[PDB]
């Protein structure tokens, strides 16, 4: 089906994600993030 | 059940309306105004231009200010179509080879700002091909802001073979003002640009042999058509009638270093697979407002025949509805029962975020 | 091992990623599908706007409707409120390097300085003129009319032994007025161009030099005479612009947006000509609406007939169509490339052969054209009882040269030129097809760009098959038919058109044959309807009890029955066939398919 | 970097990447492309039929057009029965 | 966590070559942007794309790649890669309100995967990361070899990669996703050499065949086979540059290669005693030059391709400097010399997984000849050939391998970070 009765979607925002090389160096990639849904 | 909205935004004119209709309900300039020292859209912004700074949010077919773009969509739903988006699926269109970041950004705005229950993005040229009644071809799409050539085989475009002549409707208006200034009329004001656009869309045509029309234009009482300004005074334009559209075939006259539309079309066919090329020459399709000049198809048939091999069967398709082929292809798509199982649902947006559009819209 | 790698800080890692980002597309189910596209009239712009208009009406001024009937000699134009059209020659004069007379061989065609008259006129034509003479003699002898054996000899000897009289400028009963090409126009426009009667009366030797352009000939766009499609379209636009300014007095162009237009088209139209006319009206003139009606439909609407076989004889075309229940019967349409202009040229050629005094006559020269039309309207006749050696005179008036009077005699040239409609090989058909698709191609489907979309009829193919007995594609078949000029005797064309209309139903043949209606100026020859009824009766002796041919309807001029019918079609409330300005700006020629009252 | 430990890790990552991941993701990608191309082809066949269908003549279309034409013609007979009686 | 979407890493994949340069995002079946490596120069301005090469008074055509398939000019390389990766593949900036006529660092989100030739020397690799990290604000970088990517494009861990490009033909053995450095073998007998064979073969014909490019022809009429052309040329106020003329003639030569030329696939070499005599009796293939000139090609169709299989068969170079190819530079010689550089245990594995690549490998009969030559030179082994690519489109091979690689989750531990570079400066030598 389509919508319930409107009601908003959860907001997405450009955050940052820490990720790691096999030689242990840590770097940041920009990534979409949302607050945790109950 | 309710119809989807089909929205076809453009550097010049927004088109909007309900899927299943054969024509838009609404067409208005893609213009927004803010106070110089509240905001306005389309012809209300044109009317009040004295107290506004006026801007186009779409440039060369790509969205370049998302603040102004959001005002245009707000106007389209609530003032033009008189519908709440929360009830209706939305089919949007995008320019060939536009950036991946922009597909995400429009996907966010329909779900977070309009609460569209379901949504799709579609490549303009491919919509125009469906409208033209075929599955394979090459689309010359030429509007206000950009001219693209787009090869398509069995419903799938070939993006490496897409070529982009960075010159179209607005460049020809500015050129027509320059050569009418060389005939002694005065044109350098936004009111005067809207006058010269109205001259171009009535009096201009494409010569079948440009050097022979230059040769014969020296004396013809038939050629020198005339036009009455809003002021009531009268102007008379002659060789300027066919000199303006010649800039599509010779962009040198307009002072830019590029192949014209016939050469760029040949080049796009010659970047495709050898077994595909017969089917591309047999199906050259013309789309967008700048393809409406009288005699254009006849010059394309002659110009592409000079480049192509003598064994090829070149055919130009230019139907009557071709200034709205992109909208019409949208309407047809979004009215198929198959579209219900092709759109991004707002549940998929809740779980996957803006990047869902790359997984689901090709 | 592992803890030494961890001590060096080296460790392989998922980074919490999935195996791959590579997109996994699900297959679309395409079974049991349906569509919602153009399924309801509210979704079709043309029909939505009509429903909105019908509501706005229920919840139009004839003086605001222009009625246009273009042609190869004459344009007829007026408001639907007018009792009668304004008629002008459909011709345009512009400044040029050369006159129409300088660019081409003289008419009628003669091989000047040939060995003998048999070559000069052409041996086939001379044999056919002699055949027609002998057949007329046998016919009127069988009817027991007088035939003096020396009748042609008296004519030839008198014409050969006669010379003109020069008349003093004031003793001439009619001082000619030539068009002053130097004079500034006063119709809200600046270009010194002339239309209609003013253009024909431009002197051949005016100080700035003028050429006359006829944008329509043989009943289709005159591509032969034009160098480009742009020039031809610029002239049909210029002619109709000046006709609205000069015949209808619509001097202020800004006000034209409030007028609508009814255009009369041929029953075998060219879709490119229909689409040119709709584009002139809505893009160049900006009229509010346009509607189209076919010549045969408009003819019956002039009369007030439900069911009729319409014969329309013109300057350059003759058309036959049956009409019934509001529709032209699509298979019945025949369209022949001769008319009353052929009768003018054939009369002049027959008289020139019979030593007619003014041997230097050339129908490409404007005063000679007007003289030949005037001679033909006075003397040519299909009443056989009128015939004897007759003696008359005409004044040759020519620019900057004194009036000359010629006495001349004639005997049968006056009947044999008309009788060409029953042996049309006597007409000069040699150049009619020259230029036929030189600038404007055949109509092809908007989508299926290989398939011809121009109309066809069983009857017109049956006529082409008489001229030339006729795997090939649709373009090859079309191009093969386009090479054949449709020429048939008028009695054979009528009976074949009706036979196709009735599709072998003898009872519809009997109805249509009792309902033949003649219109157009070429039919305006004396005794034409009686002559045509006699010719049909000897070709179908079974139908002689019921063949009935009538000239015009409700006491109108043959030349205006069609315009009167078009003006009724403008007025009547049930007509929803209008293409509105806005529909056309959205969808162009596509809205014709939606709104016309026949399958376009 | 210049040690048997580093060399072993680097080689062991590439061995698993080449043997396990590249072989799986190539099969997924080749099947995915075949689904995408199939989806698009059949959709373009439906959308192109719809674009042309307004042109196809039908029982209903022809009878409604015969009815339009017959009403207009009866209104023209009405027109004369008034004017030819009132004149 | 449960805070993250389907978004992971959007990597840019870059593949520069002597003929073509190709750019795009990973996770996509073909490159979005494909442009000639030949670029226009006019008035200090540099002009990129097949669409911007057009006759003008100053116009000169240059290349930023050498015929070693390596960057010759790092300035020009930076301008070409700026055009593809920044102007074409990212969002634009808006025009000012004063200029629209109504009123009277760039790669921070996308790590870059760059493709190199397998003989690319370490100084060049050092300059690639130096140029990439300084210009564009790229988060992280990777630099990989064309043969590895072509094997992953065929879905293979271990393969023998035959790669027939423009400037070079290469043979190389890949095992467990890595290049066996002893197996690398290279040759000029590739697409650019095949164009010189065709030019030579055309000037050797009894009436010479003269190539004249499409830009020089206004209008042409069809004519019978062997007849002089009914055609009218343009003229220009300015003299045309020899480089421009050459670049435009290479479009005609590429159309001759894709449609006339055929590799002799038949039993034995083309110059075996019966074979050329038989070839003259076959039906030919027709071809039209842009001038309208038209002819049927019979045996010369075979003889231009044969030289990369048999050094005896080749036409002389029209350039008198460009030395004739030797036996050691033919394709069968490179294959034998490549597998002789590998452990005898791997040979049946490698020859069961032959991967063919490079646009010159698309000639009619190429795979049929290769299969026959392998079968006759390694008898009693199963030989099988694989195309690089997901699709019947085989012009992109390395690029699709980069696309698959940079989309694997296990790969994201490999990228050299911005920080990793800033601490070390020449991390490449040890990280690949
Ligand atoms: N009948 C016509 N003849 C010639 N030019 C026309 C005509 N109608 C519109 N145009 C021009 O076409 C342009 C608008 O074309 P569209 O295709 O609607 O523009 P658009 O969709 O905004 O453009 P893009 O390509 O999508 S940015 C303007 O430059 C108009 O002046
Ligand atoms: N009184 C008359 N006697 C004989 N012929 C006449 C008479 N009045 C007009 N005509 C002829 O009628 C012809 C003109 O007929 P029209 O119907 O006006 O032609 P038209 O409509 O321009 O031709 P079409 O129908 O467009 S081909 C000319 O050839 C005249 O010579
Ligand atoms: N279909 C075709 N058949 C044969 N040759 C072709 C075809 N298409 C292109 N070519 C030739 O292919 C060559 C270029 O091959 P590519 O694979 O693009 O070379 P590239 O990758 O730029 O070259 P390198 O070797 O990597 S520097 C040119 O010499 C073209 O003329
Ligand atoms: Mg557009
Ligand atoms: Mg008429
Ligand atoms: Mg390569």
């Amino acid at each position: 089906a389509l919508d319930r009765s409107g009601k908003p979607c959860r907001k997405w925002t450009r955050g940052t994600f820490q990720m790691k090389s096999f030689t242990g160096v840590v770097w940041e990639i920009p990534r979409w993030t949302a607050p945790p849904r109950p | 059940e309710v119809a989807a909205l089909v929205i076809d935004n453009g550097s010049g004119m927004c088109k909007a309306g309900f899927a299943g209709d054969d024509a838009p309900r609404a067409v208005f300039p893609s213009i927004v105004g803010r106070p110089r020292h509240d905001s306005y859209v389309g012809d209300e912004a044109q009317s009040k231009r004295g107290i506004l700074t006026l801007r186009y949010p779409i440039e060369h077919g790509v969205v370049t200010n998302w603040d102004d773009m959001e005002k245009i969509w707000h106007h389209t739903f609530y003032n033009e179509l008189r519908v709440a988006p929360e009830e209706h699926p939305v089919l949007l269109t995008e320019a060939p080879i536009n950036p991946k970041s922009n597909r995400e950004k429009m996907t966010q705005i329909v779900f977070e700002t309009f609460n569209a229950p379901a949504f799709y993005v579609s490549i303009q040229a491919v919509l125009s091909l469906y409208a033209s009644g075929r599955t394979t071809g090459i689309v010359l799409d030429s509007g206000d802001g950009v001219t693209h050539v787009v090869p398509i085989y069995e419903g799938f475009s070939l993006p490496h073979a897409i070529a982009r002549l960075d010159m179209a409707g607005r460049d020809l208006t500015d050129y027509l003002m320059k050569i009418l200034a060389e005939r002694g009329y005065t044109f350098s004001t936004t009111a005067e640009r809207e006058i010269v656009r109205d001259i171009k869309e009535k009096l201009c045509y494409v010569a079948l042999d440009f050097e022979q029309e230059i040769q014969t234009a020296a004396q013809s009482s038939h050629l020198e058509k005339s036009y009455e300004l809003p002021d009531g005074q009268v102007i008379t334009i002659g060789n300027e009638r066919f000199r303006a559209p010649e800039a599509l075939f010779q962009p040198s006259v307009l002072g830019l270093e590029s192949g014209g539309i016939h050469v760029t079309t040949f080049n796009s066919i010659m970047k495709c697979d050898v077994d595909v090329r017969k089917d591309l020459y047999g199906n050259i399709v013309m789309s967008g407002g700048t393809t409406m000049y009288p005699g254009l198809s006849d010059r394309m048939q002659k110009e592409i025949t000079a480049l192509a091999p003598s064994s090829m069967k070149v055919k130009i398709i230019a139907p009557p509805e071709r200034k709205y082929s992109v909208w019409i292809g949208g309407s047809i798509l979004a009215s198929l029962s198959t579209f219900q199982q092709m759109w991004i649902s707002k549940q998929e947006y809740d779980e996957s975020g803006p990047s869902i559009v790359h997984r689901k819209c090709f | 091992s592992e803890r030494v790698l961890a001590r060096e800080g080296l460790e392989r890692t998922d980074n919490g990623m999935r195996q791959t980002s590579w997109p996994e597309v699900q297959p679309i189910n395409q079974k049991n599908y349906y569509t919602d596209y153009m399924k309801r009239d509210d979704q079709i712009l043309s029909l939505r706007l009509q429903n909105e208009a019908n509501r706005e009406r229920l919840v139009m001024d004839p003086s605001k409707i222009i009625v246009i009937h273009p042609g190869s000699q004459n344009l007829r134009i007026g408001f639907a409120s007018d009792a009668l059209p304004k008629t002008i020659p459909m011709v345009l004069g512009t400044q040029y390097s050369q006159t129409e007379s300088e660019m081409h061989e003289a008419l009628p065609r003669r091989q000047f300085e040939g060995r003998t008259m048999e070559q000069q006129y052409g041996e086939e034509w001379v044999k056919k003129y002699q055949k027609m003479c002998s057949d007329l003699k046998v016919t009127m002898r069988a009817n027991k009319l007088k035939v003096l054996p020396n009748s042609k000899d008296l004519v030839v000897n008198f014409n050969r032994r006669t010379e003109p009289e020069i008349i003093s400028q004031h003793n001439d009963p009619l001082q000619v007025e030539w068009t002053n090409v130097n004079k500034a126009p006063e119709d809200g426009t600046t270009q010194k161009v002339f239309i209609g009667q003013q253009a024909l009366r431009i002197a051949e030797d005016s100080s700035p030099k003028y050429k006359l352009w006829w944008p329509i000939q043989h009943g289709w766009l005159n591509e032969d005479d034009y160098p480009t499609r742009a020039h031809l379209f610029d002239d049909l636009e210029m002619l109709l612009d000046r006709a609205l300014r000069r015949e209808l007095g619509l001097t202020k162009k800004a006000d034209w947006k409030q007028y609508s237009c009814v255009i009369v088209i041929p029953d075998l139209y060219d879709k490119r000509y229909v689409e040119l006319l709709l584009h002139l009206c809505i893009e160049f003139f900006d009229l509010s609406r346009v509607a189209f009606i076919q010549e045969s439909m408009a003819a019956t609407f002039g009369a007030g007939y439900t069911q009729a076989c319409v014969v329309d004889v013109g300057a350059q075309k003759t058309s036959i169509s049956c009409v019934e229940d509001g529709l032209v019967i699509e298979d019945s349409r025949v369209n022949l490339k001769y008319g009353g202009y052929d009768v003018t040229e054939t009369f002049i050629k027959m008289m020139l052969y019979d030593n007619f005094p003014y041997q230097d006559i050339n129908l490409r020269r404007r005063h000679d054209f007007l003289l030949a039309e005037e001679l033909k309207m006075k003397y040519c006749t299909l009443s056989q009882a009128n015939i004897s050696v007759q003696a008359f005179d005409f004044h040759l008036r020519a620019p900057n040269q004194p009036t000359r009077k010629y006495q001349f005699k004639f005997y049968d040239e006056v009947i044999l030129a008309p009788m060409g409609f029953y042996d049309p090989s006597i007409f000069d058909n040699s150049t009619k097809l020259r230029g036929r698709r030189k600038l404007i191609d055949r109509s092809y489907n908007a989508y299926d760009v290989d398939m011809p979309d121009d109309p066809t009829s069983s009857a017109q193919l049956a006529i082409l098959a008489m001229v030339q007995p006729s795997q090939r594609s649709a373009k090859e078949i079309a191009a093969e038919r386009d090479a054949v000029l449709p020429i048939a005797p008028l009695d054979v064309a009528i009976l074949t058109s009706i036979q196709h209309a009735a599709k072998g139903d003898e009872k519809k043949v009997r109805e249509l044959v009792g309902s033949i209606m003649v219109v157009g100026g070429g039919a305006k020859i004396p005794h034409f309807a009686p002559f045509l009824e006699e010719k049909l009766k000897i070709r179908r002796p079974d139908l002689a009890d019921r063949i009935l041919v009538s000239r015009s309807a409700r006491e109108m001029d043959e030349q205006v029955v069609v315009w009167k019918g078009a003006s009724v079609f403008a007025k009547l409330s049930t007509n929803d066939s209008w293409v509105t300005n806005y529909e056309y700006k959205m969808l162009g020629s596509r809205c014709i398919y939606m709104k016309l009252l026949w399958h376009y | 970097f210049q040690s048997k430990g580093y060399n072993q890790i680097y080689d062991q990552i590439w061995r698993d990447l080449a043997r396990k991941d590249v072989s799986k993701v190539f099969r997924l990608a080749t099947d995915s492309y075949a689904t995408k191309a199939s989806n698009l082809k059949k959709t373009a066949i439906l959308a192109s039929k719809e674009a042309k269908r307004w042109q196809l003549r039908t029982n209903k279309g022809t009878k409604d057009l015969q009815a339009r034409a017959k009403r207009v013609m009866r209104d023209m007979m009405g027109f004369w029965k008034r004017n030819e009686r009132e004149e | 966590a449960d805070i993250y979407g389907g978004d992971e890493v959007s990597a840019l994949v870059l593949d520069p070559g002597y003929c073509n340069t190709r750019a795009g995002f990973a996770g996509e079946e073909m490159p979005k942007q494909v442009i000639p490596s030949f670029y226009g120069h006019v008035d200090g301005r540099d002009l990129f794309g097949d669409e911007v090469i057009v006759p003008r008074a100053g116009f000169e055509v240059r290349n930023y790649m050498n015929r070693d398939s390596m960057v010759e000019d790092w300035d020009a390389a930076t301008r070409v890669w700026e055009y593809l990766l920044v102007q074409r593949l990212q969002p634009p900036r808006p025009t000012p309100a004063s200029k629209n006529g109504l009123n009277v660092k760039p790669l921070t989100e996308n790590p870059l995967l760059m493709t190199e030739a397998p003989w690319n020397t370490p100084k060049a690799r050092e300059k690639a990361i130096e140029v990439v990290m300084e210009n564009w604000g790229t988060p992280a970088f990777w630099l990989s070899r064309t043969p590895v990517l072509a094997a992953f494009a065929a879905g293979k861990a271990t393969a023998l990669v035959i790669d027939v490009g423009g400037a070079n033909t290469s043979v190389t053995a890949i095992h467990d996703g890595m290049v066996l450095k002893r197996s690398i073998q290279r040759s000029p007998a590739a697409g650019v050499w095949l164009s010189g064979q065709i030019r030579s073969m055309w000037k050797s014909q009894d009436p010479p065949v003269n190539v004249v490019p499409t830009f020089m022809v206004e209008n042409k009429k069809p004519v019978e086979a062997g007849a002089p052309p009914d055609c009218r040329l343009r003229n220009f106020g300015f003299p045309i540059h020899d480089s421009f003329r050459a670049f435009e003639e290479e479009r005609v030569l590429t159309e001759f290669k894709e449609s006339v030329v055929e590799v002799w696939r038949g039993p034995g070499k083309y110059l075996n005693p019966g074979n050329e005599d038989f070839a003259k009796t076959q039906p030919g293939r027709v071809f039209e030059f842009p001038d309208g000139s038209n002819q049927m090609w019979r045996e010369q169709r075979y003889r231009v391709a044969e030289g990369m299989w048999d050094e005896t068969a080749a036409y002389p170079s029209l350039n008198p400097d460009e030395a004739a190819i030797t036996k050691a530079q033919t394709i069968p010689a490179l294959i034998k010399a490549a597998l002789d550089g590998v452990d005898v245990d791997l040979r049946p594995n490698l020859l069961g997984n032959v991967v063919v690549t490079g646009s010159t490998s698309l000639l009619n009969g190429f795979n049929d000849r290769l299969n026959h030559e392998l079968t006759n030179m390694y008898p009693g082994l199963k030989i099988k050939l694989h195309a690089a690519g997901l699709t019947s489109e085989r012009r992109f091979g390395a690029w699709i391998g980069g696309s698959i690689l940079a989309s694997l989750g296990t790969f994201h531990q490999m990228w050299i970070s911005r920080k990793e570079y800033e601490e070390n400066g020449a991390g490449i030598v040890e990280k690949r």
